[PDB]
């Protein structure tokens, strides 16, 4: 019922809420207790595919009925045809030592045979059962794409319309267009999280079906099998002519099978099936690192680079020096002519993306005067960290002029400090940590579009300093992660001075 | 693709993208890798032949058709017939 | 070094010195009592105090009950010479317990030198003692001697548990508030204590006992000694300064009396109830009092009524008040010295801090009211000791404060009858015709503390004048154990004031006690008419009276309140239907199991929300449990919280009143540049303070008005949870008693075991509830309170900016050349915000302390923690079980926690478990973890032979760990011989094993309602259902030994064995796995510490089938990866890739700063290469073209300037954890890169390449720079 | 801080160390019988601390 969208500000407020809500809907999961453990369930799965959808809740109905309730063909198993068990009639009169070591051979053949049977059951599981969960995975993934498409079309129509007829300034439209593009990427990244969710959920389910449904049929088949074998082997040993009664009892005992001889279930192996080279490559290509700064000294050369595996380009003064920091070589910026710059399309930010910045910094603190250290700014938007007074200032400003300007006290003591900054658009929360403490926790609901350049510039004007382990992430950081980063890096076996 | 990668026709409807050498693709592979490569959709996507393995007809109580949906086969040959029932797991290893 | 150096016995005859009949000051005639001087200036009179105040001399209960929550009256108590002898000994023991702590040692010394000032003189040239500060000590010869004293401990008055400081007054002077001080009489008893409820510690102590806990009497005495300390130094806060509360509303207390003095004494959060403005007022008040005492001393020219010298006396008081004395002898008070002293007396000596020292359970706030009274005896050491109090070291009593749990420790605590009646003081809350009125009485101390707004005063709206001089108050740092240590190490323990000869006072010493203000008894049974069921109703509806009838749970609050047999539950209707059903005997146990599961399930429920900032989790059942907010579904509660924030939890919305802040006015200095610039800087400094002041203020209003509401809600949720357990138990117990003797006989049903299980479930639930409620309270601070402060602060910054700029411009003449730089300073400073950091204003919120609690939680769940320390293998758990070590047990000399058990009767280890921890239960969950290394099975005799290694079986019931060919096995057995086994299988026909002869991490967890689970290297392997198992009763001991193994040469390695009292989850198991892997030391292939001077065969993790070889020795030759490895076998037993094929590496010390032959992470080393049994040096010439530097093996003398030094790195690996890295460096410190390999033609040559150093850590699983070092080991043993 | 090893530059966890002071000559740290630390003349007597 609202008045139509006219300002660019109104478009942003709209687009952001469109994005947050989409994220909340699509990434929804609930952890449940199952036969085989705790599984992280995709909440919308039933409403998407019409599966266990006749309830008012798919989640509780799935907790009730179990993993096998999601697929249409429940009993596909075929007990395999075996090779029946006969002990040769030529061993009936053998002497102990030879009888003994010949049954040892039969023992191994048997336990190997058990393993074969299990394999056969695993193959049937894959072919008959997993095939159906993979169908569910694909359809669920298609559902996510279908939904994503609906969203993007909704966004595209609104943008297309404002551009079509509205008084919004030409170059404001321009920014809107660039910014929306970044938001559409943010929406794919969110879609991707959801498609990973359905993969874990459904893979776990399929594995639970093997433990709960297939495996026990195997165990049934195997105790019938070793019960038989046990019989034939006892009957055989009694019929042995050339050994005595004390020998028979020790022999029957040596050769008897029990359930443990065939309990092959290894749940970690079940899980490791789905870790392929591809699954790994995808992890490394899609992880949160947008920048990971490394540095080291080659003979006659200082090396600086980015390990994120992203598109980051690095440009830096030729004479920048390196010095051992906390865990590695640190960059020395003299404050006068030296600068370094990192280029990634992600760095421009936008309306809807989240990110974290962290690094170690030691500043030989002199002046109180406000000076650029590091930031990304264009057309007076984006973020900057300044040296000021004895501390830092974190500045954040949007295209409408709304600002965060936050003083972090006492950071230039000429001691190393671990700076962590976290920007979370889903929770609308800014978090700033110094070392192991949380120095600022703020709402950023009032900050809208921070689109900046694709370049982050490390200047360190007027304040010679050391910078180490600079990192940019496309996700927010929690307090547990900060503590873990901080302390893990800190014990490398080195003792430190004040 | 790591799962049933010879059956994908059933699990997936493919949408094709043009690859130009060497602007999209060179001796190092896709420019900007397999994820972020910028490839144009092929105008051929609309020419793709669609022949469903089966069609799911969803009617209402009055026996009239609400929707007709397509399921596609994997392309592979079938049966015939059941392998697991008639396969004997070898006891002797040679 | 004891405080009381004589051990008195009450029947000891009077000596006239430390044992005498004495007269204390009194209004009229007083009958002499027998007293004991336990220390200089400190006496004990073991008598019920009817003498102090002849007015109240009768020990009977009063006509009208006192308005306290707990009281006890026995007139005969302490009428016997035996009870007197026990009082004396108990009090003495408590003094000793206090003294044995750093904090207590100071306090006791402070009290002794705290001699009451000599203010008796009406002529200021003379110094005289004040009479009521003395006693008369009657000698054997009938004469009395007058003697001055600081402290007397006397027995309680009619109310046995009411303890207080009493002292005598002066016609005019207030001796407790004027800094003079007065002799302190404390009514105390060591023969009773209070019970209380505690839900908070479950975070760190998940096993915390059920029901009431007992206050450690040492805390109680210390509390009074602190008051005494204030009163002796004349700094006590006026008793008419009280924290007023709002009593008018139906949910508010009818009344509560608590004083600023008490708040000050409690410490912790209670003391933060007093705002800065007032805390300042006091400090200044007593500082001036101190200054007055200085001027009284300065004008005193002679002494009277003693043989001691004015010199000595003036010095006594110089040392009491910390006076500064100039060259002339004049006294003054240094604000610095005083601040330090007043701080120690009021912020260091606090109940809160004593608790930190005693390590006992204690109420965190006075708002956690004593619920009960208990008879105790602390004199016997088997009961209570000086060091441990009730929680006795090396026993069950040392864990989870069990020593103070009244039910677990029940022999030490006897429940008396609270003289304060049932609903003695209450309010009456009535819902209206939801059929006529249903009214319930609510205990006064079950209602809400709502502080009056006139409690928080601030000057925030008062402006200031900034000045060239104006200067900055310091940070005012929080109190911490290390600050206390600062005071401690600077404290002077040498000089106690002498006990001087003083002129004899009159036979009777005339005086009366200081008058206490008369307090209005608050109103009783106020009635309230309400339209809606309240929280108090919802909670009351959860209660029942015991009886023979069967109760049923209902989801209708109305029903429950109307019928004695109906108890309200917030559990699902499914739970209701199930718990109510009449259950056949044959299904009874399975029924109970289901109920216990459902209970645990519903109370453990946690919904996570990703929508909002400060609240991560929500416990949804709080809504229907307390009727929080309103409406129906718990989905409404989750919804309303997400939407409206934490405010929906509050009973009342607190007023936070923050005014327009007082602006700054700057004094101008004409033509003075330096002064003008200082004034500008000062205004900016004071601005930073304005921010800190406003933040302190809000934090203070939040602790009092909000965090107290949440603390109540929390206490009530535990009450709710306990009620639900009682109800469910009562219904189950009714069902059992319906059975025939024969039916019962076939059902082993232990209600105490079931109770124990439900109490653990309630604890898990409270852990979550606690976290949820903490986040809620804090969220309300961050979001609903702080922002009002930040708005007032930004408006202040704006005004100051305008003022400061105006000041700069008006002064542009003086300030010329500096005008621009000053504008910038002002505009830049005042355009920032100073962020609120909660960790700055309160103790519990630091980030690290969250991780700290998690570590505590796992350590406090360890009932056996078996480590090698000093020279012995012992139990590091608080139970301190005994360990018996066989003669043939072998300990690895390099790491002595590595234990080798051979197959011999003598090679064994036996743990004798304390009874409290021997497992006997149907329902109790438990876990075990340990590392083991199992030699390859070489011989067919090992086939189908299962042998035990860790045994906890007793008469075929218990658990055990056993091994077999390629198996690790866990067995569970109940007393009916029903068993469950769960196994980890590993093959010996494998190229290279993650397991065979390698250290493995084993974890087994047992959930009696569900499953038995086995983990390997942190990962879940197999699980089996155990819920069909009945009672399991395990062994009184644990036997580590090889039992039944037919391989005579067999043995095992084992280390780091633990037993836990819960079911470990996936997270805890992984963290355990990681923590114990010792990531700071490099490992060899087998899992042992990597070592110097030990030859190793090499393996590259990228291509395990390859081994290292040397083409040619020398600089023109190279090393490469060769293959295939070939195989080793014994038919039917093992088939493996040969591990001993290759060239051997030896790691030599280069930079090593000690001699222990262990290779630590980041050690700088040389690597030697063994080729045809000769040693060479691993080196390269890094000058060769290309980034991959080809490694060579060189003559050790010929290495010259080549790159040799190698930096050793230790990395984490999955299912191995053996990853080793080597970073090669030249002699200038430069990096030549990690050692790895590269293809040259078809040869794979060992290379140092900086391409590795450009890579992130774990990339794929396939590195090329990750290595394994394989030493020859008896457990593998092929032919080299 | 001094190390038994001339080549050792940086101090690490578990290193063995000799503490020295410059007053007039170089004085090295020893432990007395009262467990009170004192500066002495002779590097040989110096106690090696972890
Ligand atoms: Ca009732
Ligand atoms: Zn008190």
């Amino acid at each position: 019922d609202n008045s139509p969208i006219d300002t660019d500000k109104k478009y942003y407020l709209w687009l952001r809420e469109i994005f947050r809500n989409y994220s909340f809907d699509i990434t929804a999961t609930q952890e449940i207790n199952t036969n085989c453990g705790i599984n992280k369930v995709v909440t919308w799965f039933g409403k998407a595919l019409n599966i266990l959808n006749t309830s008012d809740s798919f989640v509780e109905e799935f907790q009730n009925l179990g993993a096998i309730s999601l697929i249409n063909k429940k009993e596909n198993l075929s007990m395999p045809i075996i090779e029946s068990y006969e002990i040769p009639n030529d061993m009936l009169g053998l002497p102990l030592n030879d009888l003994n070591e010949k049954l040892f051979n039969i023992y191994s053949k048997n336990t190997a045979y058990f393993k074969k049977i299990y394999y056969n059951f695993l193959d049937q599981w894959w072919t008959q059962y997993y095939s159906q969960y993979f169908d569910l995975i694909c359809m669920a993934k298609r559902s996510v794409l279908a939904q994503e498409t609906l969203i993007k079309r909704i966004i595209q129509k609104k943008l297309s319309y404002l551009i079509g007829n509205s008084n919004i300034s030409s170059d404001n439209l321009a920014l809107m267009n660039l910014t929306t593009t970044n938001t559409l990427r943010d929406i794919s990244n969110e879609s991707q999280i959801a498609m990973n969710n359905v993969d874990s959920f459904l893979n776990n389910a399929a594995i639970c079906v093997f433990e709960s449904n297939i495996y026990p049929k195997f165990i049934s088949f195997m105790e019938q099998c070793i019960n038989n074998i046990n019989i034939k082997t006892k009957e055989f040993i009694q019929k042995c002519t050339n050994i005595n009664e004390d020998e028979k009892l020790q022999l029957i005992n040596q050769n008897v099978f029990n359930s443990l001889d065939f309990e092959f279930l290894n749940i970690q192996n079940m899980k490791s099936l789905f870790s392929s080279e591809t699954a790994l490559l995808i992890k490394e290509e899609t992880w949160p690192y947008e920048l990971v700064l490394y540095a080291f000294k080659e003979p006659g050369n200082n090396v600086i680079g980015d390990a994120s595996g992203k598109n980051t380009s690095i440009e830096y003064s030729k004479d920048i020096g390196l010095v051992y920091g906390i865990n590695s070589d640190a960059l020395y910026l003299n404050g006068s002519n030296q600068s370094i710059s990192f280029s990634n399309d992600f760095f421009e930010n936008g309306l809807t993306n989240s990110f974290s910045i962290y690094f170690w910094l030691r500043n030989l603190g002199k002046d109180t005067i406000k000076s650029k250290l590091i930031g990304s700014k264009e057309d007076n938007c984006g973020w900057e960290i300044y040296f000021q007074d004895t501390g830092l200032v974190f500045n954040m400003i949007d295209s409408n002029g709304n600002e965060k300007n936050i003083y972090l006290s006492d950071v230039s003591n000429n001691s190393w400090h671990y700076i962590t900054i976290s920007v979370d658009r889903l929770k609308e929360q800014l978090l700033i940590f110094i070392d192991d403490n949380l120095v600022a926790n703020e709402s950023i609901k009032e900050i809208l579009n921070i689109y900046s350049s694709n370049i982050i510039s490390l200047l360190s004007e007027n304040n010679p300093s050391y910078i180490e382990g600079l990192t940019i992430l496309n996700k927010p950081t929690t307090s547990q992660e900060v503590l873990s980063n901080y302390f893990e890096v800190l014990n490398n076996s080195y003792i430190r001075d004040s | 693709p790591d799962r049933f990668n010879n059956a994908l026709k059933h699990f997936y409807r493919k949408q094709y993208y043009k690859i130009d050498y060497p602007e999209n693709y060179s001796i190092n592979g896709f420019v900007n890798g397999q994820i972020n490569a910028q490839l144009s959709l092929s105008d051929r996507n609309q020419d793709i032949i669609n022949k469903p393995e089966e069609i799911i007809n969803l009617l209402n109580g009055n026996n009239v058709s609400l929707m007709r949906s397509n399921i596609y086969g994997d392309g592979l040959k079938s049966t015939v017939d059941d392998f697991y029932s008639n396969y004997k797991i070898p006891y002797n290893r040679a | 070094m004891p405080f009381v150096n004589k051990q008195f016995n009450y029947k000891d005859p009077v000596n006239g010195v430390d044992i005498a009949y004495i007269k204390i000051p009194n209004a009229g005639q007083m009958q002499p009592v027998k007293a004991f001087k336990i220390h200089n200036k400190i006496w004990v009179i073991p008598e019920r105090d009817t003498f102090t105040n002849p007015e109240e001399g009768d020990l009977n209960p009063p006509p009208e009950a006192k308005q306290v929550p707990v009281s006890y009256y026995d007139s005969t108590y302490l009428s016997t010479d035996n009870e007197k002898d026990n009082y004396l000994k108990g009090v003495t023991k408590l003094f000793e317990r206090i003294y044995s702590t750093d904090l207590g040692r100071m306090l006791l010394t402070s009290i002794v030198r705290g001699i009451p000032f000599w203010g008796g003189s009406t002529i200021d040239t003379e110094l005289k003692v004040i009479d009521t500060n003395c006693i008369n000590v009657i000698q054997p010869d009938g004469s009395y001697r007058s003697e001055e004293l600081n402290l007397v401990i006397i027995g309680p008055s009619a109310d046995i548990i009411q303890f207080e400081c009493k002292s005598f007054g002066h016609e005019v002077l207030n001796l407790t508030r004027n800094g003079y001080g007065s002799t302190q009489y404390i009514r105390f008893s060591p023969d009773f204590t209070f019970g209380f409820e505690e839900s908070l510690e479950v975070d760190t102590n998940p096993l915390l006992g059920a029901g009431k806990f007992a206050t450690d009497p040492a805390v109680t005495l210390a509390h009074q000694l602190i008051h005494a300390g204030h009163r002796l130094y004349g700094i006590a806060i006026n008793p008419n300064r009280v924290f007023k509360v709002n009593t008018n509303a139906y949910y508010e207390m009818s009344g509560l009396e608590v004083s600023f003095e008490e708040l000050r004494t409690f410490g912790g959060h209670d003391a933060k109830f007093i705002d800065s403005l007032q805390e300042n007022e006091f400090r200044l008040y007593y500082y001036n009092k101190f200054k007055d005492i200085a001027s009284t001393l300065n004008k005193a020219k002679s002494i009277v009524g003693t043989t001691a010298s004015l010199q000595y006396m003036k010095n006594v008081f110089k040392e009491k008040y910390l006076l500064s004395e100039d060259t002339s002898g004049k006294f003054s008070v240094d604000k610095l010295k005083f601040d330090k002293l007043y701080k120690m007396l009021t912020e260091i000596y606090t109940e809160d801090n004593f608790v930190k020292f005693f390590k006992v359970l204690n109420a965190k706030t006075f708002l956690n009211f004593d619920k009960a009274v208990f008879k105790i005896n602390i004199v016997p050491k088997v009961n209570y000791t000086i060091y441990d109090g009730f929680n006795l070291r090396n026993t069950n009593l040392a864990a989870n404060f069990n020593g103070q749990n009244t039910e677990i420790n029940n022999m030490n605590f006897t429940k008396l009858k609270n003289f304060t009646g049932l609903f003695e003081f209450y309010k009456l809350l009535c819902v209206r015709g939801i059929l006529n009125d249903l009214c319930i009485k609510v205990n006064n101390w079950d209602l809400f503390f709502s502080p009056s707004e006139d409690n928080f005063t601030n000057d925030l709206n008062k402006g200031e004048e900034i000045t060239s001089d104006t200067n900055i108050e310091a940070a005012e740092e929080n109190i911490s154990l290390d600050l206390i240590q600062q005071y401690y190490l600077t404290f002077n323990f040498d000089n106690e004031p002498e006990n001087i000869s003083i002129e004899n006072l009159s036979s009777d010493i005339i005086g009366q006690l200081e008058l206490m203000p008369n307090i209005e008894r608050f109103p009783n049974g106020k009635k309230y008419e309400l339209d809606k069921y309240t929280m108090f109703h919802y909670l009351r509806a959860q209660e029942f009276e015991h009886g023979k009838s069967r109760i049923a749970l209902t989801n209708s609050v109305n029903e429950a309140l109307l019928n004695p047999s109906r108890v309200y539950t917030f559990f699902s209707s499914d739970y209701v239907k199930k718990v109510n059903k009449a259950t056949e005997a044959a299904m009874f146990l399975g029924w109970v199991e289901q109920l216990v599961y459902d209970f645990t399930d519903e109370t453990s429920e946690v919904s996570t929300t990703d929508k909002i900032a400060d609240i991560t989790i929500i416990i949804p059942y709080i809504g229907p449990a307390l009727n929080i907010g309103n409406m129906l579904y718990k989905d409404d509660f989750v919804g309303a919280l997400i939407f409206s924030g934490a405010v929906i939890l509050l009973e009342f919305i607190p007023e936070i009143a923050i005014p327009v802040l007082g602006t700054f006015a700057l004094v101008s200095y004409i033509a003075n540049k330096v002064l003008t610039v200082q004034t500008i800087d000062n205004a900016l400094s004071k601005r930073n303070e304005k921010w800190d002041e406003v933040y302190k203020y809000i934090v203070t209003n939040w602790l009092a008005k909000v965090n107290t509401q949440i603390d109540l809600i929390r206490k009530k949720m535990k009450e709710a949870l306990e009620n639900q357990a009682e109800a469910t138990k009562a219904i189950i117990n009714y069902q059992y008693n319906q059975y025939t003797e024969e039916e019962k006989n076939n059902i082993n049903f232990n209600i105490d075991d079931l109770s124990s299980k439900l109490n653990e479930s309630i604890n898990k639930a409270m852990i979550n509830i606690n976290k949820f409620l903490n986040q809620c309270s804090v969220s309300y601070l961050m979001n609903s309170m702080i922002p009002y402060g930040v708005k007032r602060l930004e408006d202040f910054d704006a005004s100051l900016k305008d003022a400061l700029l105006k000041y700069i411009y008006d002064n542009r003449g003086t300030l010329i050349g500096q005008v621009d730089r000053l504008k910038d300073k002002v505009n830049n400073t005042l355009s920032t915000d100073i962020p609120f950091q909660l960790s700055k204003y309160v103790d519990n919120q630091r980030l690290l302390s969250t991780f700290t609690e998690y570590i505590k939680n796992i350590i406090n769940t360890s009932i056996l923690n078996l480590r090698y320390e000093s020279n012995h293998l012992i139990d590091l758990s608080r139970y301190a079980s005994k360990i018996n070590i066989g003669s043939k047990v072998n300990f690895d000399p390099i790491d002595k926690n590595q234990i080798q058990l051979f197959n011999l009767e003598s090679s064994k280890i036996e743990v004798i478990l304390k009874n409290a921890i021997v497992y006997n239960s149907m329902y109790e969950n438990f876990s075990t973890s340990f590392w083991i290394r199992i030699p390859k099975y070489f011989n067919s005799i090992s086939l189908n032979n299962e042998y035990t290694i860790i045994n906890c079986m007793e008469n075929n019931s218990g658990w055990k760990v056993s091994l077999n060919y390629g198996e690790i096995i866990w067995t569970l057995q109940d007393t009916q011989e029903i068993k469950q086994r769960v196994v980890f299988k590993y093959s010996q026909m494998i190229n290279i094993s993650d397991y065979i002869n390698r250290w493995i991490f084993v974890t087994i967890t047992n959930n009696r309602l569900n499953n038995s689970k086995i983990y390997i290297n942190g990962r879940l392997i197999d699980q089996k259902p155990i819920s069909n198992l009945g009672n399991i009763h395990a062994s009184n001991n644990i036997m580590f030994k090889l039992d039944g193994c037919r391989d005579t040469h067999r043995y095992i390695w084992i280390k780091y064995f633990n037993l836990f009292d819960k079911e470990l989850n996936e997270k805890e198991i992984k963290d355990l796995y990681d923590n114990q892997s010792n990531s700071g030391i490099l490992k060899d292939f087998w899992g042992d510490y990597l070592q110097y001077d030990k030859p190793y065969y090499m393996l590259n993790l990228y291509d395990p089938n390859k081994y290292v070889d040397v083409n040619n020795v020398g600089i023109r030759g190279y090393m490469y990866l060769k293959g295939p490895r070939g195989s080793v076998m014994t038919t039917n037993i093992y088939l493996n890739s040969s591990l001993y094929r290759g060239a051997k590496f030896i790691i030599k010390k280069y930079a090593s700063g000690n001699k222990d032959n262990i290779v630590r992470n980041n050690d700088r080393v040389y690597i030697n290469v063994v080729v045809k049994n000769k040693e060479y040096r691993l080196a390269t010439n890094a000058s060769q073209a290309g980034v991959e530097k080809i490694l060579s093996a060189l003559e050790i003398p010929d290495v010259g300037n080549l790159s040799q030094v190698v930096v050793m790195k230790s990395k984490n690996d999955q299912g191995i954890t053996n990853k080793c890295k080597m970073n090669l460096q030249d002699n200038n410190g430069n990096d030549i890169g990690f050692i790895g390999f590269h293809q040259f033609n078809n040869i794979a040559k060992l290379v140092a390449s900086n391409w590795y150093n450009r890579q992130i850590e774990r990339s794929s699983r396939t590195l090329g720079c990750s290595w394994e070092f394989i030493p020859v080991d008896d457990g593998w043993g092929e032919r080299p | 801080l001094l190390s038994i090893n001339p080549n050792k530059q940086y101090v690490q966890k578990l290193d063995e160390v000799i503490i020295s002071v410059l007053d007039n000559m170089e004085k090295y740290i020893d432990i007395s019988e009262d467990n009170r630390l004192q500066l002495i003349d002779n590097k040989n007597n110096a106690k090696k601390m972890i």
